[PDB]
């Protein structure tokens, strides 16, 4: 009557989302730019340190 | 001489039942899988003798 032939593997899945990734990309780029600015600007101020 | 059919019917049903069991062992954690199962029944009764 009704029967089955057991189990088989069908696919491999990735825990990925593009949208969150790309928002994080924009944020990371802008933040990196701001911190890069901060690094150098400090060096100028330290030249005024004393 | 019906006993040949009796024994061989039992053997066939046993093979079927174990196939169902093996199907379950295969599926034991497949998503959504449902417990699969087999069923039995006495053969039809002739009034062939006493």
């Amino acid at each position: 009557g009704w029967i089955g032939n057991g189990v088989y593997v069908s696919g491999v899945q990735r825990e990925y989302d593009a949208f969150i990734t790309n928002q994080l990309r924009g944020a990371q780029n802008q933040s990196s730019g701001l911190t890069t600015r901060y690094e150098q600007m400090s060096k100028i101020d330290n030249l005024l340190a004393d | 001489s019906s006993l040949i059919n009796h024994a061989m019917s039992g053997l066939n049903a046993a093979q079927a039942a174990l196939n169902t069991v093996s199907n379950n062992i295969n599926n034991y954690n497949v998503a959504g899988y449902t417990r699969q199962t087999t069923i039995l029944a006495q053969a039809n009764s002739t009034l062939g003798a006493g």
